[PDB]
């Protein structure tokens, strides 16, 4: 499933990533896009043997676990984060940011995202 | 090792430091993690004036970083008017794909920077042309539930 840009801000914003820990909604979207191109089947296997998966390319080294790569630190199966349904996804990165260094360990985000107008992600959205 | 600097001065608009390291050999076109060139970053952050300076000394305006972005691809993006112009008038392709096959016109179109499309129009944008999902830019605008933005598209 590839989302639109306002449809994925929406369901974004049902999961709970427009009132958490200061991160506004926009940075998430914006990061969806430079990761994945709002494509939650999004798969790219890393230089390492390991694979970002899904629609904010979660590794496979560290959150889950793919049977080929053993931290599995969302307790998921990568797979899990393939899906139309952006919960697994959401969960898992709700984890990865709250380890204190923050948003700056979203690579997509940090190099396209960070310091640029992320609230015109979500502009034009009736949410 | 001055190139790892030009590009942390052209992200952060230092328009004095980014002509002391051109006049000291600095390489115009160094690559940092993400394969940006300060020309990159300067149209990513809206630097105009840094991005005329890194012309003149020869930076390439069509460089693709590691996804197959231009530095016009990011200027229609973010929806500086300015630097578009500035980076057509100096040779950028107005109809280059990146990785994903978007075009310029497909990522001002995403982020309804009506002016951009417009101009980007004026000098021959492909309203045909598609990403990798089958996508034009009119169908961005739909998806969008942009009716403006359509309506520029159907013309
Ligand atoms: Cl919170």
């Amino acid at each position: 499933k590839v989302f639109g840009r306002c449809e994925l801000a929406a369901a974004m914003k049902r999961h709970g990533l427009d009132n958490y820990r200061g991160y506004s909604l926009g940075n998430w979207v914006c990061a969806a896009k430079f990761e994945s191109n709002f494509n939650t089947q999004a798969t790219n296997r890393n230089t390492d043997g390991s694979t970002d998966y899904g629609i904010l390319q979660i590794n496979s080294r560290w959150w889950c676990n793919d049977g080929r790569t053993s931290r599995n630190l969302c307790n998921i199966p990568c797979s899990a984060l393939l899906s139309s349904d952006i919960t697994a996804s959401v969960n898992c990165a709700k984890k990865i940011v709250s380890d204190g260094n923050g948003m700056n360990a979203w690579v997509a985000w940090r190099n396209r995202c960070k310091g640029t107008d992320v609230q015109a992600w979500i502009r034009g959205c009736r949410l | 090792d001055l190139g790892k600097k030009l590009l942390e001065a052209a992200r952060a608009g230092q328009d004095d430091e980014v002509r002391i390291l051109m006049a000291n050999g600095a390489d115009v076109n160094a690559n940092d993690e993400y394969g940006s060139t300060p020309l990159h970053l300067a149209a990513l952050m809206g630097h105009l004036e840094i991005v005329e300076v890194l012309l003149k000394n020869g930076a390439d305006v069509n460089a693709e970083d590691t996804v197959g972005d231009t530095p016009l691809h990011l200027a229609a993006s973010l929806g500086h008017l300015e630097i578009v112009e500035v980076l057509l008038k100096n040779g950028a392709d107005v109809n280059a794909q990146d990785f994903v096959g978007a075009t310029p016109l497909h990522l001002a179109a995403n982020l309804g920077h009506l002016e951009i499309v417009e101009v980007l129009l004026k000098h021959g944008a492909d309203v045909n042309a598609q990403d990798k999902f089958g996508k034009t830019a009119f169908d961005i605008s739909i998806d969008n539930g942009n009716e403006d933005l359509a309506e520029i598209l159907q013309k």
